[PDB]
């Protein structure tokens, strides 16, 4: 294919980081845009 | 109202937003494409019990 | 008839009257969010009702293997191919009038000859 | 005094573009391992310029495995209202 393109590069995050912290998912159930940064 | 409540603090924070929700499928013109597949067809084909 | 509901909690929305204008208005019952209706019915209790008579019918109808075939005209394509299937309301007052689906267009008539 | 850390949620990175994906089986028995993921290449994202269409092609260190080209299905292009949050542990002395 031609470079119509703008491809980045994906890579892990290293483990270092990542012991001793868990990453979760937030779900607002509501009806609105709630954002904690203003709302 | 209630004088205790016993919290449990804890150390959060936020760390992105979410802004897509994606859905990786393989590629049905990749050459390796069909041994998923077959990996696929293995897993119903397996009798863990003995 | 059709339901209101509230924008701040989503909670369904009651009918209020204004005397100071004369008007109808749908209040939520719990965090006080007001907006004027748009028509004056609030209620509908149909005894004799038709809704349902062509309940079922998917993009993908004609692909039930049990379903009968029929040389019926469409008249809106003029082509010969549909199933039909009498009405599916199961209260024991109906008439054995058929609808019929083309398998072309995707639409929906009726054999009535005597109202239509 | 019993913490030495601000009890406050951190809402300083939060304005940070994150994708939730969704994995096969095959791939995500190899990406949520905890014994992998020491920042080497997992592939590369293109993007077409006029969008409309994603896709990650990985390296060749599958082993000729699995396929080598996915495509990114965005199953809702605005997703609203979804964040991530981390938690970690407050030094418990002074
Ligand atoms: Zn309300
Ligand atoms: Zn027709």
């Amino acid at each position: 294919d031609p470079n119509e393109y703008n491809e980045f590069p994906l890579r892990a995050i290293p483990k270092e980081d990542l012991e001793n912290m868990r990453t979760h998912l937030l779900k607002f159930q509501s009806k609105k845009k709630i954002n904690p940064v203003t709302d | 109202y209630i004088p205790y409540v016993k919290t449990i603090p804890k150390k959060t924070a936020i760390v992105g937003t979410v802004c897509h929700e994606c859905q990786v499928m393989p590629s049905m013109n990749d050459p390796n494409y069909h041994k998923i597949v077959e990996q696929r067809r293995n897993i119903v084909k397996l009798n863990n019990k003995e | 008839t059709t339901f209101r509901f509230c924008r701040d909690c989503n909670n369904m929305l009651y009918p209020r009257e204004d005397k100071e204008n004369n008007r109808l208005l749908f209040e939520c019952r719990t965090c006080s969010y007001v907006e004027e209706a748009g028509s004056p019915l609030v209620y509908r209790h149909e005894l004799i009702t038709n809704i349902g008579e062509t309940a079922g019918v998917v993009q993908d109808i004609g692909s039930d293997p049990t379903l009968p075939r029929s040389d019926r005209e469409c008249p809106k394509c003029h082509s010969r191919e549909n199933v039909f299937f009498q009405s599916q309301q199961r209260r024991k007052d109906t008439s054995m009038v058929l609808f019929f689906v083309c398998l072309s267009c995707s639409h929906i008539f009726t054999s009535d000859q005597k109202n239509k | 005094k019993v913490y030495e850390e601000s009890l406050d949620l951190d809402l300083e990175r939060s304005n940070r573009q994150v994708w939730l994906v969704r994995l096969p089986m095959f791939l995500a028995e190899k990406w949520r391992d905890r014994n992998n993921l020491h920042g080497q290449e997992l592939g590369k994202i293109r993007i077409n310029k006029d969008g409309s269409k994603i896709t990650l092609l990985l390296n060749e260190n599958d082993n000729d495995s699995i396929p080598h080209e996915y495509d990114l299905e965005l199953t809702k292009k605005v997703v609203e209202n979804e964040y991530v949050f981390t938690e970690q542990n407050l030094k418990k002395y002074q």
